[PDB]
């Protein structure tokens, strides 16, 4: 059933076995007194071995077991039984078998784990396989270099809470200033800008551009003049605008407005 | 905020934060801009504001502390109110292209469609009425592509103005596009609101802010409530969210096609140029470790033909167990004639007896008969030798490869409810978190 | 003492629809209808007072393995409670959900419904509350509506009732989607203002005297509003309507196991024929012909990933070594590639209505003009044609002295790709691209030297011409106005490297890009019949021009026998760039009418560098 | 949990059986819920 | 700053410090797979596990070729 | 200085004082940083003739940051003592003879982040850290293939501010490594 | 599907830790004498050929998702005389390590929690007759699968168990065509007090008391080819909770559950047989079985097939197993793979169990 009785399956690699105690103690008063300390047993293994060889000049064994990565395409195991060419059975493969099909319509699977057998009746080659597939098919389309990604947003799926006009002046100027783009009909050039947000992190650090923390009184009607085609109540929240504005109607936004 | 936590448009006057403020976070700004020779300021800066603290006294017993606030302008409020002008400061015309990073022109197409129920590149009037007569050349709606309707196409490839546009999205990297973040900004602040309302307006008696006066054409196309209300509050108006921004963008980065996987199996990559399968040793090369496919065919590199690359990547986590079984006959009629009878069956084992929509299991079978016939034709070699300056002795070859495949699909018997293949639109278990 | 065994804020995936569902009241934020949506599950509500929650007959708890254990997952249903003042005669209350469901591969849509009276309230009677589903693009203009009158679960005694009396079969919705298709085809002929539509605008085949047999379902009531599509259900709503004339009904209705069943498992066929021949390393002809039927696909593809369209394509690629037709003594490398191909894709479902099969719609039209319009707007045709003369050059002789004027330094590359498509969107899409490139590259081999070490110069004439006309999906008589994009461009870059001294090194380069703009009229109106080969060898007005200069110097001060230790190294990179402003700037027209030239842009750059070692030894 | 696991001084078994001080197990509040072996089996009620 | 999950026993989101290349995080969380599958980018790494349940969850962060897995704690 | 700007208020107008009655400055900044770093302050590395190698290094760091938005001095201090001992016991008998490699790594990191107010005595301790650690490991080759390592890690982290809790971690035990 | 399965604590004791048994369909009670034969049947340690042996076994969990979760085992056996042997095993199921933190600095102190579960057992096996041996094992089980937070205690729950096993191996009996060998074995496992995860008197969980009875036969060809066919039946000795009820509505359920949970383990062993409205034919469903065939060539290559089946209404864990074993000089390497056949997802699917056993000392003959 085998060519000879010699079994020279050579193993290689390393194995580690760590056994010890892990003691932890956190002084959190909110915990129960039963959680004063945690003394557990820490056991770990790092089997990092391979195993290659031939058995009876008919079995080829090739295994790689390494418990330090994703096993789906690292932990390999291959048994190949190849009888004499005179026999009907030409190859029996167990483990990481392959099913390469030279057909465009029907594609085989390259990464399988199971049994693959091959029979040869004179001129007929019957290759059977039964296995579990460890891979997934994925298709990409590339035009002129790299891949092409399609996207389908809808009208409502805009980018919210991220983009803010700096004033009602800029908001009401936007459409008219972009009437003849790429020419922007606006001489405004914003030179300086500082933005303050709610501080929930409360993390003081010299490397994050300094440590600036100020009390802030953010007003809504600050720097607000009227607008030509927009009523005042759409520009300011103040109940009465009588005696509020002290600049012409279309004045640019400024503290003095 | 640091300068790397936001960007801003110095000309159009709006900030774009790096982090979304979807909660009670308050946004306040102080900015200084120039209009020619005039300088305007709207908040108090740290440089020119009051001192943070003023202390009056000698020791801690009599010292008086006065901590003072900077006066800034509110952009986002603590409590959300949509009937306030501070709500209008948020820009609702910016659309983030999903996972786009560095969108570049000639590798970016955008289009606006009206899905009702099919993607259509224009807008038809409500039956019984018609679009406003004699519109301006920039207010055409009838028989007009939607890029022209929403003012996203008025320039040619080189950004020079054109009469009806070129039918392509106007890619201006400072007005309509944000290159470093992959965002598309519309040229109007309310494109699907006041813009299309003005396009469809038939008289001065209709006001955008009074939806009771719309003329039955604005009652269908004007999506006012996505700008006057939150997105969740705009989900109530279901019949308006019909405009679809559909497009593509090409990501290359480096030299070669990134197949989206690493350490792919040898021989698992199939590349098809224009319905024909390329040869892995001739027309392209594969770097498996880096997952790159480089097209080596000179005529195919400069061809604009969409190349489809299919690969079986084993770097998957969470996929159901797939049972692959089947056989393959390889009858050899002669020394140059092969007939194959491949039969394959792929089943999947769902994690649960219930299959939700999208996580569907397959029980497919595919069987095919193929035939290969490769011969040498010395007639072609002699004909080539009959050519003026050709006297080569390399033999000519012919090869005919036919194949027929049948796919009988099914669903696994495990995911069957009362004997029929079942997919759960909603089992009502995923609600109420 | 109050002990909270559990205290949570519970949020649901189903939002209450705050808006009218009948066109008569128009103010649903009234009527005093306390409308609640919650969930009843077997883990918590298995002891409810009116009816203990039990799984529907045949439903089982999902079992999972977390850690060597079998955990029966929760089984849950959506409860809707209508109390307070109760529903009006025709008013309805519903909860909605945004989804993306393609239910064209499945024949049946099924659901379990349960109705019960509220405790301490007047008893709800049979066939008073109607459980309805409404799915489609929206809930007001385009939807399918499936209603079913509910049989109330009898209560009063024990709270534990058998599941077949809780989840009755008379209340289970089992709707064949082909009934929906028949209703859609029937309603295609119903006017939007027809009297067959109700006040809400929904068309119920049951209430149509001219229609025989109703909607084909004796237990369900079907309705359709605005040409919806169950090939992509974007909005799904479940709710309760009322049928009691002089009554306001209060009750609790459970919905459970909303599913699609009876998959269409008809297969598909495909065929491929590749004829590949090579002729004495001179010719190579590869003809591929593929033909696939509807429903074909790969093993890994599910119901909605398989091909819903008949594909029929071919592709013939030819390679010729024309340079071998000439004697090899003066070697010419002239490859000629000619690749033609085309594909035709006939969809399974009509592109309009998106969910009616093309054959069924064609049969049920009875209008030859409209049948032709449908059959023609369905087909997706594409034809590509590519010609290539890339890498045209004269091969160097085995014993040949390199020379600056030798023609062997030049290299030529021609490309021409044409694409003609037309599908449901584009009535006729044409895209022609021509790309001609001439490259030159010479490398010299062995007061100061003035002989450049290497000279490079490559030109390019890139022309793109897209014509894109969209179709009127109504009639194939007029169509839209064609849109023309043209990218006629002439690029050319050059450069040279001097080694004036053993220390100096001067690398210069200049790249320019001009745009050909002869295809426009006096105004900015593109011409229609302007060929891409019309005026080819045309250098347009400049559009961009970049220069770069690189100087490297070692400052030979070591020759001075006082400073033999200095290792000074100077570098100077200069860059310049002129960019043409768009015509919106160069021809700006102010509102007063004056035309202003706002000019182009120029950019400059220096990169001075001075690395000195200044070794203090010696 | 120190009251039920390792009973402190001055506490009797009668102090832990009052329906206001007693321990709640998930098998009482959720008798139909299955809990994995070795995980939390008790309901940590919030007492007021 | 190699790879951090700052609040591991969290009643809130996950802050997910990592490199520039974007993320494809997912959650399965005690038994089988219950993919969350958010699309964390370089400078907006905020998750959402506040509502699901309480338990020891499995995450598989994917920075392209940087597939780093681990366990988080919903308090 | 991470970012200095020219002040638009520093002009020819007669308005020369701000709200704080200070003269306008030509150049205005928000933060300045003085970063000092002894890396290392010292590194005594010596190998004895008995193979006892010692690597004792002290590092120090200051990160003064003056902010002119609030005129506060954020001071970040860091100190780090590190000791590394290496010994090779020769021919230790368990009948089996081989060398025992002893490797000890002691460490002590102190870190502080104060915020100082100039106008009065309000030195705030914004942050801190105080972590000492000790990793002992003794390797012994029982054979040409099988080796045994005895490891012992002990770390203690004190609380500088109350938001952090003291933490003691003690890993210990054996590790058998077999090679083929 | 599954209806009212038995609720027993520390279920990880029932998971096959070694690759040989996991390749033989999770049964080793009657197989040949093995180093891993502590979890299945210690009584055959007296029949071991080699003087002493060590074994390291690894069973990964959820390999696709996480590489930390696993079940490891370290076994050591040593036979002093030809009549006795001492064995000791340590099974450790671990989640790896969760490095919990609450700040963003990459150097702040992180707290490691490793919810684990380990059984350390030691057995003495004495060979009474020349073909029969007995064994007694004492096991300590500790569970620390909880993470300490506020208002929750993560104290480890411990318990003790006593295993009584017996193994009979007949001499080489010749037949008409081959000289086979008969084996039989029984093993009662995890007889001990209830393990209390809450550390409270009222809420306690039974230990997974187990009963394995198996028999096997070896066909011997040419004295260097072996084919061993083994068949094992297994049964749980823990009373099954009642179903609908044996009397409002919740009253009966609560009463029946309380009656079931107020049963001691000593009485529970006897109460296991029955306690159901069904008859003896329905009662016999509680027994799981497993049949395996192992082919040995040159005593250094082994190919094993196994099939393990439980009842449809409880457990529902049915699968096939492949296994391969190779001996180079003194190290035997075993690899096992599992093909599931049950409607429930087995966490050992797509998982290659590994085992590595060293054998050293004098060679003892086998009768
Ligand atoms: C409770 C646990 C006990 C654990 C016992 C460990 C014993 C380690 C000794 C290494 C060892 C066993 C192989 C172990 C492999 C497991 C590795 C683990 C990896 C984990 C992932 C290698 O032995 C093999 O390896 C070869 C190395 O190439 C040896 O070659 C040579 O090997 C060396 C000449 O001996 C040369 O120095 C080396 O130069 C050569 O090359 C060969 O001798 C032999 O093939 C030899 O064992 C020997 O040590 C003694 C001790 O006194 C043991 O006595 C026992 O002690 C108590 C029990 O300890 C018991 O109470 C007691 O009754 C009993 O008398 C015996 O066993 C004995 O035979």
């Amino acid at each position: 059933i085998f060519g000879s009785n010699t079994i020279d399956v050579k193993p290689t690699g390393s194995v580690e076995m760590d056994l010890g105690v892990r003691y932890t103690k956190q002084d959190n008063p909110a915990f129960s007194p039963r959680n004063r300390s945690s003394l557990t047993f820490d056991f770990d293994q790092r089997i990092s071995m391979s195993l290659m060889g031939k058995i009876g000049t008919r079995l080829e064994v090739n295994a790689n077991y390494d418990t330090q990565s994703t096993f789906a395409f690292q932990n390999l195991f291959k048994l190949a039984y190849t009888p004499s060419e005179d026999d009907i059975i030409q190859k029996v493969e167990v483990g990481n078998v392959s099913m390469p099909l030279n057909s465009t319509l029907i594609r085989g699977a390259q990464s399988l784990f199971g049994v693959k057998t091959q029979l040869q009746f004179g001129r007929t080659t019957i290759t059977g396989v039964f296995s579990e597939q460890k891979s997934q098919t994925k298709s990409v389309v590339a035009e002129n270099g790299g891949t092409v990604q399609n996207f389908d947003l809808y009208a409502l799926d805009y980018d919210n809470d991220r983009h803010f006009f700096l004033s009602q002046y800029f908001r009401n100027k936007y459409d008219v200033s972009l009437k003849n783009y790429p020419f922007i009909d606006s001489r405004v050039q914003i030179t300086r800008l500082e933005v303050w947000v709610t501080n929930k992190q409360n993390r003081v650090t010299t490397t994050g551009g300094g440590n600036n923390l100020r009390n802030i009184i953010a007003l809504q009607d600050l720097g607000e003049a009227q607008v030509s085609g927009v009523p005042d109540n759409e520009v300011v929240v103040i109940s009465s605008t009588a005696g509020f504005f002290n600049n012409p109607i279309d004045s640019p936004t400024s503290n003095t407005n | 905020l640091t300068t790397n936590e936001y960007t801003f448009n110095p000309q159009l006057g709006y900030i774009s934060l790096q982090q979304r403020l979807a909660n009670d976070e308050i946004l306040a700004v102080a900015f200084e801009y120039t209009v020619g020779g005039k300088v305007y300021q709207v908040g108090e800066f740290g440089s020119d504001g009051v001192d943070a603290t003023v202390v009056t006294g000698n020791n801690s017993s009599n010292q008086a502390i006065i901590t003072q606030s900077l006066v800034l302008k509110m952009l986002k409020s603590n409590l959300t109110n949509v009937k306030n002008p501070v709500w209008n400061l948020m820009m609702k015309n910016v659309y983030q292209i999903p996972q786009a990073y560095q969108i570049k022109q000639d590798d970016f197409r955008l289009n606006i469609l009206y899905t009702d129920p099919s993607p259509i590149n224009y807008i038809t009037p409500v039956q019984g009425s018609s679009f406003p007569p004699n519109p301006a050349p920039d207010s055409k709606v009838e028989q007009t592509p939607l890029l022209n309707v929403f003012n996203l196409d008025r320039l040619n490839y080189n950004n020079d103005p054109q009469a009806g546009g070129d039918g392509f999205f106007d890619y201006i990297p400072g007005v309509t596009v944000d290159v470093q973040n992959g965002r598309v900004i519309f040229t109007t602040k309310e494109p699907f609101g006041e813009l299309i309302f003005n396009k469809l307006q038939t008289g001065a008696g209709e006001s955008y802010n009074d939806p009771t006066t719309y003329n039955a054409n604005q009652q269908k196309y004007v999506f006012r409530n996505m700008y006057r209300n939150t997105q969740a509050g705009a989900l109530q108006d279901s019949d308006k969210n019909k405009f679809l921004l559909r497009g593509k963008y090409k990501s290359s980065g480096s030299n070669g096609i990134p197949i989206g996987a690493f350490n792919v199996p040898q021989g698992s990559v199939v590349v098809t140029a224009a319905g024909r399968v390329l040869v892995e040793g001739i027309d392209y090369s594969v770097d498996y470790q880096l997952g790159r496919v480089q097209i080596l065919d000179p005529s195919l590199q400069a061809s604009n033909t969409p190349i489809e690359v299919s690969l079986e990547n084993n770097s998957i986590f969470g996929q159901q167990t797939r049972r692959f079984m089947g056989f393959n006959i390889e009858h050899k009629i002669s020394d140059k004639f092969v007939i194959g009878g491949t039969y394959l069956k792929m089943t999947e084992r769902p994690f649960t007896q219930k299959s939700t929509y999208g996580q569907e299991s397959v029980n497919n079978t595919i069987f095919g008969f193929n035939g290969n016939y490769s011969t040498e034709v010395p007639f072609l070699t002699r004909l080539a030798n009959k050519l003026p300056n050709i006297d080569t002795d390399v033999p000519s070859n012919l090869s005919i490869r036919g194949e027929v495949a049948f796919l009988r699909p099914d669903a696994p018997k495990a995911s069957d409810f009362q004997g029929e293949a079942t997919i759960y639109v909603d089992d009502f278990e995923g609600s109420q978190s | 003492t109050v002990r909270f065994g559990a205290l949570d804020l519970v949020r649901g995936e189903w939002r209450r629809y705050t808006g009218t569902l009948d066109a008569n009241d128009q103010n649903p934020d009234d009527d005093g209808v306390e409308f609640d949506v919650a969930a009843v599950n077997i883990q918590e509500n298995g002891t409810k007072c009116p009816v203990n929650y039990v799984m529907p007959p045949g439903v089982q708890r999902e079992q999972l393995y977390n850690n060597n254990t079998v955990i029966n997952q929760n089984e849950q249903a959506l409860a809707v409670r209508i109390g307070g003042a109760g529903l009006q005669y025709q008013d309805s209350r519903a909860v909605f959900k945004n989804v993306s469901v393609d239910m064209r591969q499945y024949k049946k849509l099924k659901m379990f419904l349960h109705a019960e009276s509220l405790p301490n309230q007047p008893t709800l009677e049979d066939d008073e509350m109607v459980g309805f589903i409404r799915f489609g693009n929206d809930f007001t203009q385009n939807f399918y509506q499936v209603e079913i009158p509910l049989k109330v679960t009898k209560t009063g005694g024990s709270c534990s009732i058998s599941p077949d009396l809780v989840w009755m079969d008379d209340n289970s919705i089992d709707l064949a989607l082909d009934l929906l298709t028949r209703m859609k085809i029937k309603a295609m002929s119903i006017d939007i203002n027809s009297s067959k539509r109700d006040v809400n605008g929904i068309y119920y085949p049951d209430n149509d005297p001219d229609l025989e047999g109703g909607d084909g379902d004796g237990k369900l009531t079907l309705g359709i509003k605005g040409n919806p599509n169950f090939g992509l259900v974007r909005n799904l709503m479940v709710g309760v309507k009322s049928r009691a004339d002089h009554k306001d009904i209060k009750g609790e209705v459970w919905f459970n196991e909303l599913r699609l069943a009876d998959l269409e498992n008809k297969g598909g066929m495909a065929a491929i024929l590749n004829v590949d021949t090579n002729m004495a390393d001179f010719a190579t002809v590869s003809a591929t012909g593929r033909k696939s039927t509807i429903g074909f696909g790969s093993l890994e593809q599910g119901a909605n990933e398989r091909d819903r369209e008949d594909v029929q394509q071919y592709n013939i690629v030819t390679n010729l070594n024309l340079g071998k037709l000439l004697p090899k003594k003066w070697g010419i490398n002239l490859p000629f590639n000619y690749a033609i191909g085309e594909e035709v894709i006939t969809p399974e479902y009509d592109p309009f209505n998106q969910d009616i099969k093309l054959d069924q719609l064609i049969r049920e039209t009875t209008d030859q003009a409209e049948k032709d319009n449908i059959r023609t707007r369905a087909i997706d045709y594409t034809k590509r044609k590519s010609i290539n003369f890339i890498g045209v050059r004269k091969d160097r002789a085995p014993e040949q002295k390199p020379h600056v004027y030798d023609i062997e330094n030049f290299t030529f590359s021609q490309s021409y790709n044409q694409v003609e498509r037309h599908d449901y969107e584009v009535a006729d899409y044409e895209d022609e691209q021509s790309n001609s490139a001439v490259n030159y590259a010479y490398t010299f081999q062995p007061n100061f030297n003035y002989l450049p070490s290497n000279i490079s110069f490559n030109t390019n004439i890139l022309r793109q011409s897209n014509r894109q006309q969209f179709r009127e999906v109504e009639v194939e008589g007029i169509g839209l106005d064609p849109l023309y994009r043209r990218n006629f461009a002439f690029n050319y870059q050059y450069g040279f490297g001097f080694n004036l001294t053993k220390s100096l090194k001067l690398n210069y380069s200049a790249t320019s890009n001009n745009i050909v703009r002869n295809f426009l009229n006096d105004d900015n109106s593109p011409k229609e019949d302007f060929n891409i080969w019309d005026d080819y060898l045309d250098i347009g007005t400049p559009n961009q021009h970049a220069q770069q200069l690189v100087l490297n110097y070692d400052i030979p001060i070591n020759k001075i026998p006082i400073f033999g230790f200095v290792k000074a190294s100077y570098s100077y990179t200069a860059d310049y760039m002129w960019q043409r402003s768009s015509t919106a700037f160069s021809e700006y027209e102010d509102p007063n009418g004056t035309v202003y030239d706002l000019g182009n842009t120029i950019q400059n750059s220096n990169s001075n560098t001075l690395t000195t070692t200044l070794n203090m030894n010696t | 949990p120190v009251f039920y696991s390792s009973k402190p001084s001055g506490i009797s078994n009668d102090d832990l059986s009052l329906n206001t001080t007693r321990r709640i197990y998930s098998r009482e509040l959720y008798p139909n819920t299955d809990i994995a072996q070795g995980q939390i089996q008790v309901v940590n009620t919030l007492d007021l | 700053s190699d790879f951090l999950v700052y609040p591991n026993p969290t009643k809130s989101n996950i802050s997910f410090l990592f490199d520039n290349e974007t993320a494809s995080v997912s959650i399965y969380s005690l038994l089988g797979q219950k993919l969350i599958e958010k699309q964390i980018t370089n400078q907006n790494p905020v998750l959402s596990v506040e509502g699901l349940t309480n338990g020891l969850y499995f995450y598989t962060f994917d920075a392209g070729s940087l597939h780093k897995t681990g366990k988080i704690i919903k308090q | 200085i991470n970012q200095f700007r020219s002040n638009f208020d520093y002009n020819s107008s007669p308005k020369v004082q701000d709200v704080n009655t200070n003269f306008y400055n030509e150049i205005i900044m928000s933060n300045v940083n003085l970063v000092e770093q002894f890396s290392p302050l010292i590194r005594m590395d010596f190998e004895l003739k008995s193979s006892l190698r010692v690597l004792s290094e002290i590092k120090k760091d200051r990160a003064l940051s003056m902010s002119f938005d609030n005129n506060l001095l954020t001071e970040v201090k860091g100190m780090e003592y590190i000791i590394g001992l290496g010994y090779r016991f020769k021919d230790v008998i368990f009948i089996i003879k081989s060398d025992i490699n002893i490797k000890a790594d002691f460490s002590l990191r102190n870190n502080e982040t104060l915020v100082r107010y100039l106008d009065y005595d309000n030195n705030q301790l914004a942050a801190g850290q105080n972590i000492w650690s000790l990793k002992l490991t003794a390797d012994y080759s029982f054979s040409k293939n099988l080796t045994a390592i005895f490891y012992y890690d002990h770390s203690f982290s004190k609380a500088v501010i109350s938001t952090s809790f003291p933490l003691t971690n003690i890993r210990s035990g054996f590790t058998l490594r077999y090679n083929f | 599907d599954i209806e009212r399965p038995i609720t027993t604590g520390v279920p990880f004791l029932l998971v096959a830790a070694d690759a040989r048994a996991a390749g033989l369909g999770d049964q080793g009670v009657a197989t040949s004498s093995d180093v891993f034969s502590q979890q299945w049947n210690p009584a055959k340690y007296a029949f071991a050929e080699d003087a002493q042996g060590l074994s390291i076994s690894y069973t990964p969990y959820l390999t696709d998702l996480a590489n930390d979760i696993s079940l490891g085992q370290v076994t050591y056996y040593n036979k002093i005389n030809d009549r006795s042997a001492f064995a000791g095993s340590f099974r450790y199921f671990g989640f790896g390590g969760i490095e919990l933190r609450q700040t963003g600095d990459p150097n702040e102190p992180t707290r490691e929690v490793n919810p684990n579960e380990f059984a350390l057992d030691g057995s003495y096996s004495l060979k009474l007759s020349e073909t029969f041996s007995m064994a007694v094992a004492a096991r300590y089980i500790r569970s620390n699968l909880k993470v300490a937070t506020e208002e929750i205690d993560a104290s480890a729950a411990g318990s003790f168990a006593v295993d009584v096993a017996g193994f009979y191996q007949s001499e080489e009996i010749a037949y008409s065509d081959f000289n086979g060998r008969w084996r039989a074995g029984f093993n009662i496992q995890n007889l001990g007090p209830k393990i209390s995860y809450d550390h409270d008197d009222l809420s306690a969980n039974f230990l997974p008391a187990n009963l394995r009875v198996g028999g096997g036969f070896d066909f011997i060809f040419d004295d260097y080819n072996k084919l061993g066919v083994s068949l094992e039946l297994t049964k749980l000795l823990v009373p099954t909770p009642p179903g609908p009820g044996t009397p409002s509505q919740s009253q009966a359920d609560e009463a029946n559950y309380k009656k079931y949970k107020d049963i001691g383990w000593v009485s529970g062993i006897f109460k296991s047989f029955g306690d159901a409205p069904g008859g003896f034919s329905e009662e016999l469903k509680e027994i799981t079985y497993s049949a395996a065939a192992e082919y040995m060539y040159q005593d250094a290559f082994a190919m094993r097939l196994g099939y393990y089946h439980e009842s449809p209404m409880k457990g529902a864990k049915q699968f096939f197993s492949l296994g391969a074993g190779f001996k180079y000089s003194m190290i035997k390497v075993d690899v096992s793979y599992l093909f599931s056949a049950s409607k429930v997802k087995n966490p050992l699917e797509n998982t290659l169990r590994f085992s590595l056993t060293f054998n050293f000392g004098d060679k003892y003959e086998t009768y």
